[PDB]
């Protein structure tokens, strides 16, 4: 019993932390590095 | 067959044994397993556990949260689409 | 060829001769750290160690023969380094 | 789709610029303007339309050159008061409007340096809609090669130079080949940008930019025949956006006389009509005049959709045509050559 | 008697009323504040009039506060699912109402400020159109007060 | 693009999982689970009903809010060069407020039909209390989403009229015909939500 | 001399001299890390090159060993 | 008897007959009514003639209203599970066909009036193209009336 | 014998035959109707030749309707699961094949019409390409008629 | 004996053969038809030959049909579950191979037709390119005939 | 007897208070900081006043910290669900209110500080706009204190 | 004895062997044909030599077929679940390695043919680069041949 | 006594304390680092002053390590779920407040460096801005120290 | 005693320790190699200084290897579910921290290398920035070794 609780705690926590990592990692990976004084060269 | 971790009257143990009036008795079956139809020798058939992925409380918790998370995602969709001018007048 | 390939063949000759003779020796002394390296089989437990020892002798000869091929690479490359 | 979100950021400016479209000379205003007989009467007519007071506090001996400068002052201030209020998607789009004027400024700067002229001599001659944000190039002004590096640092045009031009090419190319190769890259990039703003921007804006590419291919072709330009130079200067791109550009690169250019135009009923609508005889509308009428027909028709950027480009090209028209009418009136005064292009 | 989860929905009501009204008042203040800033450069005297779309955004988080405080006083351990879901209904009602009204106050404010600076006749025109937005916060309040008191 | 890749990734991952679950429970002969009868009885009637009331007011007010910013953003912008606009074009706002008001009307009407019922076993709850829970949810979505769509529609055509009425003052009184057709959608949402709601009781 | 600038400089230096030196104890784990990589890169290069050259016949073994060890040397150097 | 939850599907049938028809007619009315408004400044006489794409979109909302009324008058807590599904089938069948027709009416009403402003001979063609779109609402209504009465 | 939920698949067959074919015919009419409208300004004579891809987009919803009514008239209060699955597969088969034919008629009936105003000789070939687009609706119908009657 | 859901997959098989081959043949016909339209403007003589990359898109829908008919003519209530999955395999295997061959024929048609307009020698090259697209529908068919008859 | 797993929501309360207040205070500080730096190239003497937006974004992080500590000082092994949910609500209530307030202070601070270097008379207005942005975090706090103390 | 569903994963192996290999050969033929067509205008002779990208995309389709048929001929109702999992592995291995080789052959084909138009020396180079792509399909095949025959 | 699976949340606390702080410090270092690189060309003297943003991003990684150690040194097999939730809460509080702080440090660090390049007087303002970005890590840390010791 | 379906988490640890660190080193290497390649055109002498970011990426994969091997050696049949989660947390804590460091070095390596060729003084600044980027890999190893041995 409480398997529904553990399943949903673990699934929604691991979904939330997987999305928080993927969103953070996406916003760093596809970050504009903004070196505009040199980027043309 | 049916299987659960507890058939019990105690609140700590899923409380499946409801009593509609006060009583002197208590029971507990731990790892309760039963089958009273379509038996095939000494063995149980496959078991439909009590332990489903979603309880009623979870369904209501999710269909609240994963509804208002549509709202919150729209809140953030507009807020993250806020912008400011790069230039100003003379 | 060029002198570059001749120098590579000289380096490979020296290293190959050194290491293949060292392995030929380690196989000749029946070294335990080479038990995985020798190509043993399920029959090489019958009667005693003599069967596995014959395989250690075979791989010892193979390594000494392989060092001979690095001596030929040597003699060839010591010609090529002068010819190119 | 785009109607739901477009007014969040641009809906004020969409309303402002449509306000500024109501501020144009109607066909009836031009038919009133041509009646009168001196620049003081042009002042009294323009005093009555939305141009009111623009020429108060100015020299009593008026000149047609003042009328030109004051109409540019009106047009630039109206554009700056929009660009200063526009958010990034539109603001990038408005900067693509300014880039056309920036090309015609940077080519003067490079021409000046190739003739050892200081950039400060050309600053007052630069179009104010193409004005620079960064002045280090302007302050240095030393050499053509120094200016090339300073353009790559200072100027949004930097990418168009890197696609087409080295500093050594700027020592050897004719300045009109330079201008056109920049405009090629500008149109192809701006057309791509408009298709990345897909839907009602592209569906109203791409018909204009495809016409700019087709018009350039025709007019560059028919003008090249009297010149040192090879078949390859025509091919290199044509913009790849317009309806001619699949084969019309190839046939125009093969062309060497005006009949073959008409034979390309004959395949597209619009261009068939533009050529058959102009023989370029005495008192006739010329071939380029028919194209300037069609450029205006497209830019009028871009106002028929309430939720897109097409209005800002169209507004600028129609205010440019309105400045062309008012100056031409002012010339006919000031010089007394009233015989050609009907050659302005009507707008709405 | 009650299911052990019962008081959750009313708590998410109290959270939603405060959170979605702050999200609304925030966007409203951000759009309107951007408008006042960009306007002030040309028309600095107009600021004290132009605060109206800002204070009308700030008011949305007062309607969220009123409901979230009403729910927070209305909660108890012994709450039935009925009283709990009523309080969730109140919470979403003022919450997303303020989140919507706050977006119209924001966008109308950000236009209405520049529009008043470039055309002083529009000031009452903005205020009328903002009253017609800020009343959307009151509708989400009126039903939310009804649901919490039912 | 950024957030739309997140919504796409959530959407595609969810429906990919629902394909794999709907295959696996079928092929493994576990369709005694996925019991939509448990789902639609264990999920309390009270929850369906209060989401219905909350979306009835809220989605209507979202529809009026996009209504008001879509027409309001253009009224102001066109008004710069034509101040008269702020008289006539306020009618496109009054119609948007009427879409919010169809929300508050129906959210109060549904509210005054919902009552406690002092039971939790599906047989003691009985078909009545479920039919009310569902009907008040559906009524709530019916008024809520109809008013959402009505309010964005009147916003768009209100912006229509307001930009037309900048350039020619004679147009507004005629373009209003499409605001009457836009407003019918909110009132049809109301009519169905009324009819859904009309037969319910709880207790 | 400024007490303010001296305090800021010496604060940052003291953090490095204390908590930084704690972290630097872990920074020397680069020694282990590179050693393990080098050792296991060498191990796999043995395991799926040199091992294959050993065979039950003299000619096939000698030829195999020559080419296998020449491939090993090339990869080991690179 | 029927099962307790039986009426849920039929309620979604009403609440999708109307919602997706309202989406259809809304987009058809908003796309077409933008078209009419921007067109009308160039041709102020054409508003009276150019309402037809809007009337055709308004008819999709009438089709959703009709099925939704028919469902909502047929619903009862006693509804057999069979009829409840027939009512969801009918509700989506009209609702999403109304959405299809409203999308087409929106696109061809706008492109129709923008073309007609320049070239009045398009107006007859436009109404034919519109009838070939608004009839999709009718095909969804035919099946939905059939399903809801089997 | 049969599950009471058994009709759900056959119902979503009848709905899906219609919905997806109405989406196909709507897209087919939106694209080709835009083609006709934007074309007609330069070539006012071509409207009654170029309506043909709109007529063929209209026929796509007839393919959906034929199956949808055939499925709907083949429902009953406890249908054998086999026939209910057949009715679902029939409905998806014509519905989505009609959707596919609608995409092809929409792209071709737009592109071929702007081509035809540039070069009227394209019209003869355009009809053949539209036949190779429309016949996908018919292959949908054939598989759906076989399944829904098996 | 055999399960309730047994025929469901075999039916999704017949559906998926027809549906995804129609999607493939629709995308083929759409892209190829666009390329023919754009080409026609300056090479009208090429149209009756340039329709090959449309005729082949039609053939992919026929490979969907031949599988979907063959599955549909070999379903029954009693089906062994094993035979039902084989038929699903046939359905996906042709269906999504037809979607792939349709992607190739669409792209190769749209490029090959315009390239032939620029250079008439490309035409034999284009037929050779298209045979290596059309054969992907055939490989999907070969596997789907095998699975459906295994 | 309190259920197992109860403390989780209360813990997510204390966390949400701090996390979402930091997210708000961080965005508020990031935009205000960008505005201060992009401003201070041309009017460097404004820095000492121009920092106030960042201080108000820092105060949101204090509202997160205060609530997160007050929640954590009310966790225990075997917390009753009622108080654990009240703590989740208190957590989100200040947390996402502070998040919203952070966007408002950020967008206002950026536009307003840059506006202020063009026009010094903006500053006495920008402070007021920021008080209407900051008060959202205070309303988030007022609710969170109330929920966390019932 | 073996589960009634056991052949499902075996069929998904037969299917994936053909589906993802036709997708690989389709993208590999679409990009190759695009490059050939766009190249033919400037170097019409090179179209025959430049077919080879297409011919190697065809080999990726055949690497699908060989496994899809080998799996299909291996299926039986009595298939052990282990044997089905080998076949699933074989299917995804050849299928998605064929897809990967298709992506490589597609891009290499397009860039290779456009480069070869400008520099005839590139031909021998890009053939070698295509071989280093086609071998991915072969390695997919090797693993899938192994897994199907263990 | 205490459950299996109980340590999982405590482990995800140790992980999240680290991972999200390293993502915050990575942003802070990446964004400020590109700023320093681009600045240094114009202003070679400023390099060793301009490292302070990078140093403060480094401290966000430290706050993540401090908690991750204080969680990981506090795990055991028998961990009561209460202590395990406290560790998850701690690990998210510092992990995500460190992320928030790091996101701020990156943005204010870059803007602050580019501003200081053009105008050296900004540097004191850049430190004061940056203190309010780094202190969000400290507030996250305080809440994580509190929670992990409740 | 111990369950199966339990060595899985420690395996996902060993895998993720190698996978997400290989992703970290790949971004670090890909961006640094882009910067070095484009740089070497203008400053061919600089490569053996500017290769350092690539080496600072290679070490992140090795920090993954250390943990991955340490976990894979510590796996056993019937491993306690506690140890298995500690190995998962270790594996992610190095894996995703090495990913964070891999971005931090890839970004500052591309910008730092480009800037260094435009101004040679930046090299000392760049390598100092790379310490503060590479230490994020170290902090993942620190916690991972603690979790692996606890």
């Amino acid at each position: 019993l409480e398997y529904s609780v553990v399943f949903n705690l673990v699934l929604w926590i691991m979904t939330g932390l997987a999305l928080a990592v993927i969103i953070t990692s996406y916003n760093i990976w596809n970050m504009d590095p903004g070196y505009d004084s040199i980027i043309y060269r | 067959s049916f299987h659960c971790e507890y058939v019990s009257s105690l609140s700590k143990k899923g409380s499946l044994l409801v009593t509609n009036v006060p009583s002197l008795w208590q029971m507990t079956l731990h790892n309760f397993q039963i089958q009273a139809f379509n038996v095939t020798g000494e063995q149980f058939s496959y078991a439909s556990d009590c332990a489903g992925f979603f309880s009623p409380g979870i369904w209501m918790g999710l269909l609240t949260t994963l509804f208002m998370l549509f709202i919150f995602t729209y809140g953030l969709h507009m807020i993250l689409s806020l912008k400011t001018m790069d230039r100003f007048d003379d | 060829c060029g002198p570059k390939l001749a120098a590579c063949g000289i380096v490979l000759s020296a290293w190959g001769v050194i290491m293949l003779i060292m392995l030929g020796i380690f196989f000749n002394v029946h070294s335990a750290v080479l038990i995985e390296d020798v190509p043993f089989t399920e029959k090489d437990f019958e009667n005693g160690p003599q069967n596995i020892y014959n395989l250690y002798e075979q791989v010892s000869y193979n390594c000494f023969i392989a060092a001979g091929l690095y001596l030929l690479l040597g003699g060839f490359s010591f010609c090529q380094v002068r010819l190119n | 789709f785009p109607e739901l979100y477009f007014n969040v950021d641009n809906g004020y400016l969409e309303g402002l610029v449509r306000g500024l479209k109501a501020g144009v000379l109607s066909q009836a205003d031009y038919l009133n303007l041509v009646q009168c007989e001196t620049l003081e009467d042009l002042k009294l007519h323009l005093q009555s339309t939305d141009y009111g007071n623009f020429l108060a506090n100015e020299a009593s001996p008026l000149t047609v050159s003042v009328i030109d400068d004051k109409l540019k002052e009106k047009m630039v201030v109206e554009f700056r008061h929009m660009r200063n209020h526009a958010y990034e998607p539109l603001a990038s789009f408005l900067d693509f409007i300014t880039y056309s004027y920036m090309i015609d400024n940077v080519i003067l700067l490079i021409t000046g340096t190739l003739h050892q002229r200081s950039i400060a001599e050309l600053v007052p001659k630069c179009h104010p809609l193409g004005s620079f944000e960064q002045m280090e190039a302007v302050n240095i002004a030393q050499t053509p090669a120094e200016l090339y590096n300073a353009i790559l640092v200072d100027t949004p045009l930097a990418a168009f130079f890197q696609d087409c031009i080295s500093e050594q090419d700027l020592d050897e190319m004719n300045i009109e080949i330079i201008r056109n190769t920049l405009y090629k890259a500008y149109l192809e990039s701006f057309y791509k940008f408009c298709t990345l703003l897909g839907g009602t921007t592209a569906d109203a804006m791409c018909p204009i930019l495809e016409f700019e590419a087709d018009r350039r291919a025709f007019i560059i072709t028919i003008n090249s025949f009297g010149t040192e330009l090879s078949k390859e130079d025509r091919a290199k200067l044509f913009p790849h956006c317009g309806r001619l791109y699949p084969e019309g550009l190839a046939q125009l690169a093969r062309a060497d006389d005006y009949e073959q250019v008409k034979n390309v135009a004959d395949y597209y009923p619009e261009y068939k009509l533009l050529f058959e609508g102009a023989g370029s005889n005495p008192g006739d509308k010329t071939l380029e005049d028919r194209f300037f009428e069609h450029e205006v027909k497209l830019n009028k028709l871009a106002f028929l959709n309430q939720f897109h950027f097409g209005v800002f480009y169209a507004f600028v090209k129609l205010k440019e045509q309105e400045c062309r028209n008012i100056v031409w009418i002012a010339e006919c009136i000031a010089q007394r050559h009233r015989a050609k005064i009907d050659n302005y292009i009507p707008i709405f | 008697n009650n299911p052990e989860y019962s008081s959750f929905f009313g708590v998410m009501g109290a959270s939603s009323a405060m959170v979605f009204s702050a999200m609304g008042a925030a966007y409203g203040t951000a759009k309107s504040g951007t408008g006042i800033a960009a306007m002030s450069v040309m028309r600095p005297e107009l600021i004290m009039k132009s605060i109206i779309p800002v204070v009308m955004a700030g008011i949305i988080a007062i309607y969220g506060l009123v409901v979230a405080v009403l729910i927070a006083n209305s909660l108890t351990d012994g709450i039935t699912l009925y009283r709990s879901f009523l309080q969730l209904g109140a919470g979403l009602s003022v919450g997303l109402s303020g989140l919507a009204a706050g977006f119209a106050i924001g966008i109308v404010g950000d236009a209405g400020v520049r529009g008043t600076a470039q055309q002083p006749r529009l000031f009452v025109g903005m205020i009328l159109i903002l009253i017609f937005a800020e009343v959307l916060g009151l509708y989400g309040l009126i039903v939310a007060l009804i649901l919490s008191t039912k | 693009t950024g957030l739309e890749l997140l919504y796409l990734g959530i959407f595609v991952a969810f429906w990919a999982c629902m394909i794999v679950v709907g295959i696996c429970y079928t092929i493994f002969d576990l369709g005694f689970r996925f019991d939509v009868a448990w789902f639609l009885t264990e999920t309390s009637p009270f929850m369906w009903s209060n989401l219905g009331i909350g979306l009835a007011i809220s989605l209507s007010v979202v529809g009026a809010a996009w209504g008001i910013y879509i027409t309001g953003s253009s009224i102001i912008g066109g008004g710069v060069k034509a101040p008269r606009i702020k008289t006539k074009n306020l009618v496109s706002i009054i119609f948007c407020e009427a879409v919010a008001i169809y929300g508050i009307i129906m959210a109060i009407v549904i509210s005054n039909m919902a009552e406690p019922f002092s039971a939790t076993d599906p047989k003691a709850i009985g078909h009545r209390n479920y039919h009310a829970g569902y009907s008040m949810f559906g009524a709530g979505l019916t008024v809520g989403l109809s008013n959402l769509f009505c309010g964005v529609c009147v916003g768009i055509v209100g912006s229509g009229a307001a930009l037309a009425d900048a350039q020619n003052p004679s147009l507004f009184v005629k373009i209003l015909i499409v605001e009457i057709f836009g407003s019918a959608i909110g009132l049809f949402g109301v009519i169905v939500a009324i009819l859904q709601t009309s037969r319910v009781k709880m207790g | 001399f400024d007490f303010g600038d001296t305090m800021v400089h010496q604060a940052i230096h003291t953090i490095e001299y204390c908590l930084g030196c704690i972290s630097n104890t872990a920074s020397y784990l680069r020694l282990w890390a590179l050693s393990l990589a080098h050792a296991q890169l060498s191990e796999v290069l043995w395991t799926m090159v040199i091992h294959i050259g050993l065979h039950v016949r003299s000619l096939a073994g000698g030829l195999g060993l020559f080419f296998i060890f020449a491939a090993f040397a090339t990869l080991t150097v690179a």
